[PDB]
């Protein structure tokens, strides 16, 4: 005998490339928050679905919140491939915090697919 | 585990825009000249634990220079920035390097040619050779398109920690909380403004 | 794929 | 409370200063920020320098003393000569004294290096003011004080290093020509003594810190000292042996020897040639025995990144490449030097394997120098055959992606590196074609046997194979190409999964695209290639369709002729077959890819020089867009609300984009297609314009951000781009003028003028620039109409700041520039108030930092002056000079001297020299002064000097009348000599930064 020499508990329902914006109310200006893969993650133990989005390269979190059933996706005046909605608790940057998010995609086709996945996940969080 | 980083270069080269991109993810289109210096903590998550950069973003305009080389005292790393669309900013790289290494005699330094997203490039790849004899790392970067935007910090982290295999890793993603009628009319106001403020750069691929 | 006709046309 | 130090009526509380300083450097957040603004205000107080003597005496904080020296540095470099001589002597004395006492306390000398170096630099600033004229004993006393103490000797090496840098390395920008020469001559006069001290220190060993500092100063001296100090002393022996053994001195020593390898050296002295061989021999010997042998794995060493290994290997590459590019011939004839020559190159081979982009480019630049010489120089290549064989493998294995393999943002640094790699590998192939083929075939076998298979590795090899196209003979290439393609096809079969099969398929198409010579001689093969690409245009795997389209147009650009003629065993030119099946071929392609396809077809069609057949091919190619077009013109005109239907808008935009793509390929030949759509296209332009206006009216300016309006404006922009693309390439300019222009101007100009600013398309300006460029000389009334419609309303958009409407800004001045070139008469017709706006607009352009505006502004000004001069002595030219000559002189002087427009210095100087020369060549016929303000008969020369003297006196009040007078005397003398003229301006820019500049400096030239 010779001797020899935190998204793991979750399930990916939907993944899409996107650019995330937050609205700076004080400057009446949209500011980019990150670009990367937006994921809907289903917790196997609670069945609660969240959005988790990380920036390319640095992999830093730019969105992390439940897809609340109360939220509503709304169009933006300047885009046929984005959605605007209010988020009451995102924890991408430490303490919970409310934001008016906008998320944009590569095509109107991906934008519409995101919306139906967003709605399917909303009902899943209703049941649980 | 923190390291003082000084960022120097001509005015308008994109130093503050570059830092802001790393701090918030935003891209500031306006040129608001830095006055003296702005200090910002910047943390990266690595397979060796978190590394904190205390970034001293200095002014490049002479009339706003403040303490000038006084900002360099006890820096442990540095970024020298120029603009590949402005030849004069590369011509001044030896002057920024001179003033920098007189105060900081043995620190890792990255030279960054910013704004490579712009089509009409003026400082061509083959002209950029100053880093060779000075042992600086060089990167083409764009704070606008994010091209190589992480490379300067990744290289500096590897030099400062002393681990050539250090990598950025994904910060842990805690479970987010679950979700007030008294603010329903307040959020519907802020939302209507946000819907009718157009998103910028609608022609970008994303 | 008609990379097959390519092999023949080459030999 | 921290703000107390800003109150100078009180005494300075040193403990309060130290607290502000510590809060800034060691504090955080809000306190740090407040302290920063306080320190800045303190440092900027013009009396802060009086309190530096205190700080340097009684502060215990090194940062506080550093700041105190920064304050002194401002004073010394800008206001030294304004002081009472008592303060100059005093400041000098307590700088000298502070340095002495810091060097005598070993603890301070050891722990306050930052503060000592700052004090040394401050001292050097005094030397630049005071030495040697008011300090002749400085160097003799420096040499004397060096022997009394190792610490003082070491610090004096730092002072001399900084002095050499300030005099020889950084003087060009920072002092006048005369003062630079004065200090260079002064250092040169006393260097004999300086070198003696430096050589004694090096020869007699001592503190390594003292040795290193002496070598660091020597590195600076080598930039300028005469070669005899290096070749007639023993210093080369010391550098190339003693100091290479110790790692402490090894890094600086290697840098010194790199610079030695650049000294100005006589090329006929046999002794010097042996000394140059010898120090190279010693250095390589020390490396092989003290650092690492020739066989060492430098790739692994560099990756491990221990200590200063990376910097050392970088420095070694710089030394080897520098020396060998200059001196390798010294080693190539003597057989006793062959081992040295090849060992040196073997180190470079090993250095070339390091994974470090920028270092690879340094070694690659050297390899290029070598293989180019072996390609041309008789009897050399046999020496390096084994080096070259290894280099072939290094380059093949490090091939980076060329612009054409878009299967993975464009990377321009990667593209430049590829072209450099290709150039070297092409030379290496010519040097030994057989060896290159064998390496590439061997590498390919190991891709098939899986030993080295990978996505990165098969791409790298395919790029290398494609890069040597044109180096082999046609027979060898033929056998070579067949083998490669054969082996690559079998590799595509071997693998499963579309991802693997995709990589190989793309590599195949890349290689074939790089060998058009082979395709041109094998039609049946070329035909099969195209047909395979077409079938790839249906493959929905990511990147396949793109590759297929890019390869199609790349092959077409090179083999177009074989698509336009009828081939032996075919019934029609293959272009006809492509056109017949075009709907099927492109059914699965995205719009952008469809346009590339049509563009490729246009390339082929333009090779048909029979007009009737070419026009028929053009008609058949455009059948699908033309039918879709005819339909829409019928529908969109019937119910103008369709143009709100986003799908009709997209169809229309893509029809026009298809026309742009084909027009890009066909240029002048596109005219028949343009005529088919032209008139209805401009009517569509008008209808779309009404919709955009009506939408802005009903919804507000925010409408311009909506997808519907953006889609409508895309139509307008593509129409303008189509017209611009044709006119820029048209050969029949009579048709342009008589058929195209007047409908165009009627369609675009009034719409531009009468839209609100946010709705005006900057592309209108760009289209007009092309119109004026090509036929401006033929439409003088059309050019007037352009100015009337775009000049004043565009100027009003861009003359409130430098940032709003950036595209209109750039296009605006490109248009005025071409109008000023081609149709200057149009500016002569302007009402005086409008011509005055024209002048204002030019000067406004001067003041931009935006290079895309400043350069055109300065060029318009220069061209305008020349246009006026060409008119001779006529009333319009005389009124121009009376009204605007001094506006241009003073506006140009402003941007030259305000330190915010340094990018435009050369053209500012050119314009200023032109203006001054007009007066001194008496090219201005009328007096430039009022009849009252000067005696009758005064020359414009005299008045110009007086105007400028007064202008500069008020703008730079700290200059003496003598400075201004000498500057202008030299400037006007030198207005026929641009290089000297510019030197005098740069001297002036130095002097306005300080008080007491020497007026005789302007006699330098
Ligand atoms: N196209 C492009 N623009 C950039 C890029 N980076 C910065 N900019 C722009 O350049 C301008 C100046 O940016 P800024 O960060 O303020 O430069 P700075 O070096 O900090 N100037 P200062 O030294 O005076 O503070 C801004 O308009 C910014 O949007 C880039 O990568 N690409
Ligand atoms: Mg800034």
């Amino acid at each position: 005998h010779f001797e020899p020499v935190m998204e793991e508990d979750e399930e990916v329902l939907y993944k899409v490339r996107a650019k995330l914006f937050r609205f700076d109310a004080d400057a009446k200006e949209w500011k980019e928050r990150g670009t990367g893969d937006c994921k809907f993650l289903k917790n196997k133990k609670t069945n609660k679905v969240r959005i988790l989005m990380r920036r390319d390269k640095t992999l830093k979190i730019c969105a992390n919140h439940i897809i609340a059933p109360e939220y509503t996706l709304k169009p933006n005046v300047g885009s046929d491939r984005s959605w605007v909605y209010a988020c009451t608790a995102d924890i991408a940057e430490g303490e919970a915090e409310a934001f008016t998010f906008a998320i944009r995609f590569g095509s109107k086709e991906n934008a519409d697919k995101f919306k139906e996945e967003f709605e399917k996940a909303q009902e899943i969080n209703k049941k649980a | 585990v923190q390291f003082k980083l000084v960022l120097v270069g001509d005015g308008g080269t994109g130093k503050t825009t570059f830092v802001k991109r790393h701090l918030t993810g935003e891209f500031e289109k306006k040129y608001v000249a830095t006055l003296g210096v702005e200090v910002h903590p910047l943390v990266f998550h690595t397979n060796r634990g978190p590394i904190k950069f205390n970034v001293w973003d200095t002014a490049g305009q002479e009339k706003f220079g403040g303490l000038r080389d006084g900002y360099y005292i006890q820096a442990q790393c540095a970024i020298i920035m120029f603009d590949v669309t402005s030849r004069v900013t590369y011509k001044n790289v030896p002057n920024w390097h001179r003033d920098l290494v007189r105060v900081c005699e043995n620190i890792p330094i990255v030279l960054c040619g910013n704004k490579v997203d712009i089509k009409d490039r003026k400082v061509k790849a083959k002209s950029i050779v100053f880093h060779r004899k000075k042992n600086l790392q060089y990167y083409d970067i764009s704070a606008k398109s994010n091209y190589n935007f992480e490379k300067p910090f990744l290289w500096l982290a590897r030099k400062l920690i002393g681990d050539p295999n250090l990598e950025f890793v994904a910060m842990p993603a805690l479970a987010p909380p679950e979700v007030d009628p008294a603010l329903a009319a307040q959020y519907e106001h802020d939302l209507e403004v946000a819907q009718t403020t157009a998103l910028p750069d609608e022609d970008d691929d994303l | 794929l008609y990379l097959e006709e390519m092999v023949n046309s080459l030999l | 409370s921290m703000e107390g130090i800003l109150d100078f009526s009180n005494d300075l509380d040193i403990a309060l200063l130290d607290q502000v300083v510590s809060t800034f450097y060691q504090g955080s957040g809000v306190q740090q920020k407040q302290a920063q603004e306080i320190l800045t205000k303190f440092q900027d107080n013009p009396d802060a320098w009086q309190k530096a003597d205190q700080i340097l005496q009684f502060s215990t904080n090194p940062q506080s003393k550093f700041i105190a020296l920064s304050i002194l540095d401002k004073l010394i470099t800008r206001k030294w000569k304004l002081l009472p001589n008592d303060h100059r002597i005093g400041i000098r004395n307590f700088v000298v004294g502070m340095i002495i006492s810091m060097c005598q306390d070993d603890e301070v000398f050891k722990t306050q290096k930052n503060l000592i170096n700052k004090s040394d630099l401050t001292l050097v600033q005094i030397l630049k003011q005071e030495w040697p004229q008011n300090w002749p004993e400085f160097i003799p006393e420096l040499i004397g004080s060096s022997s009394s103490s190792v610490n003082v000797c070491e610090n004096n090496m730092i002072v001399l290093k900084l002095l050499s840098e300030e005099v020889f390395d950084f003087s060009a920008e920072q002092m006048t020509q005369a003062k630079a020469l004065h200090l260079k001559n002064s250092m040169s006069k006393e260097f004999e003594q300086i070198f003696k001290l430096c050589f004694q220190v090096l020869e007699q060993g001592s503190s390594s810190s003292l040795i290193v500092a002496t070598l660091e100063s020597l590195l600076r001296y080598l930039h300028w000292i005469p070669y005899r100090y290096i070749y007639e002393t023993n210093i080369l022996e010391l550098l190339s042996t003693k100091f290479m053994t110790s790692p402490d001195t090894r890094a600086i020593t290697l840098k010194c020897l790199t610079e030695v390898s650049n000294l100005k050296i006589p090329q006929d002295n046999d002794l010097i040639k042996r000394q140059t061989v010898l120090f190279f021999q010693n250095t390589l010997q020390q490396i092989a025995t003290s650092v690492m042998p020739v066989t060492a794995d430098l790739k692994a060493t560099y990756a491990n990144a221990n200590g200063n290994d990376q910097s050392f290997l970088q420095d070694l590459a710089m030394f080897l490449t520098t020396y060998l590019a200059r001196n390798r011939a010294l080693l190539e004839s003597d057989e006793s030097l062959r081992e040295l020559l090849l060992n040196a190159h073997q180190y470079l081979i090993q250095l070339s394997k390091i994974e470090e982009r920028e270092l690879f480019k340094t070694t690659l630049d050297y390899w290029h120098n070598l293989v180019a010489d072996l390609f041309y120089e008789p009897l050399k290549k046999h020496i390096y055959e084994e080096i070259c064989s290894q280099l072939r493998l290094v380059i093949i294995e490090n091939m980076v992606r060329p612009e054409e393999d878009l299967v993975v943002v464009k990377e321009s640094d990667t593209i430049q590196l590829y072209k450099s790699e290709r150039e070297v590998l092409v030379y290496l192939t010519h040097l030994n074609v057989i060896d290159t083929e064998e390496i590439m075939i061997s590498k390919l076998a190991r891709q098939i046997d899986g030993s080295e298979w990978s996505w990165h590795n098969i791409n790298t090899l395919s790029w290398a194979i494609g890069s040597i196209s044109g180096t082999m003979s046609e027979d060898t290439e033929k056998r070579f190409v067949v083998t490669v393609i054969k082996d690559l096809l079998g590799l595509c079969e071997q693998k499963r999964g579309k991802d693997n099969k995709a990589v190989v398929a793309s590599d195949i198409m890349y290689v074939v695209g790089q060998y058009p010579r082979f395709l041109k001689a094998h039609w049946n093969f070329l035909r099969t290639v195209i047909l395979a690409l077409f079938e790839f245009m249906h493959e929905t795997h990511e990147g396949v369709q793109d590759m297929a389209c890019d390869t199609f147009i790349k092959i077409v650009q090179k083999c177009k002729y074989h698509f336009v003629i009828q081939q032996p065993r075919e019934s029609e030119p293959f272009i006809q077959t492509i056109i017949r099946d075009i709907q099927k071929t492109t059914a699965d392609l995205q719009p952008q890819q469809v346009h590339t396809f049509y563009k490729a077809c246009g390339i082929i069609i333009s090779e048909e020089r029979s007009v009737a057949e070419r026009n028929r091919l053009l008609s058949d190619l455009m059948q699908l867009p033309n039918m879709a077009w005819d339909t829409i013109v019928e529908q969109s005109t019937a119910n103008p609300t369709l143009l709100l239907d986003s799908e009709t808008v997209k169809i229309i935009a893509n029809i026009i984009k298809t026309n742009v793509a084909v027009c890009t390929s066909m240029g002048a030949d596109f005219y028949p297609q343009l005529g088919h759509i032209y008139y209805n296209m401009l009517q569509l332009y008008r209808a779309v314009s009404s919709m955009i206006s009506a939408q802005v009216a009903a919804e507000g300016l925010i409408a311009t951000k909506t997808p519907k309006v953006r889609g409508l404006r895309t139509i307008k922009k593509e129409i303008l781009k189509l017209v611009e693309t044709y006119i820029s390439k048209a050969r029949n300019l009579d048709d342009v003028v008589k058929v195209l222009v007047e409908p165009l101007l009627n369609a675009v100009l009034e719409d531009y003028m009468n839209n609100v600013p946010d709705a005006r398309d900057a592309e209108v300006l760009n289209c007009m620039t092309t119109v004026v460029e090509k036929v401006g000389h033929m439409i003088p009334q059309g050019v007037i109409l352009i100015l009337q419609s775009v000049f004043e309303c565009t100027l009003d958009m861009i003359n409130k700041d430098f940032t709003e409407y950036p595209e209109h800004r750039v296009e605006f001045y490109k248009l005025l520039k071409v109008i000023n070139e081609k149709s200057f008469a149009a500016f002569l017709e302007l009402p005086p108030a409008a011509f005055k706006l024209f002048v204002d607009a030019i000067c406004w352009a001067f003041k931009h930092n935006n290079r895309d505006v400043e350069v055109n502004g300065l060029q318009i000004a220069l061209d305008l002056v020349k246009n006026i001069e060409r008119m001779g002595n006529v009333p319009f030219a005389n009124e121009f000079h009376k009204n605007y000559f001094f506006i241009f002189v003073s506006e140009t002087f402003f941007v030259l001297t305000d330190s915010d427009h340094k990018s435009g210095f050369s053209k500012q100087a050119l314009l200023l020299m032109k203006l001054i020369s007009l007066v001194y060549d008496n090219k201005i016929s009328v007096p430039l002064y009022q009849e009252a303000e000067v005696p009758q008969g005064t020359s414009n020369q005299v008045y110009l000097s007086q105007y400028l003297a007064n202008m500069l006196s008020n703008a730079f009040p700290h200059l003496t009348s003598e400075q201004i007078a000498s500057f202008l005397s030299a400037l006007t003398k030198q207005c026929k000599d641009l290089v000297v003229f510019k030197g005098t301006l740069r001297d002036f820019l130095v002097q306005i930064k300080e008080v007491g500049g020497d007026p005789t400096d302007y006699l330098f030239a």
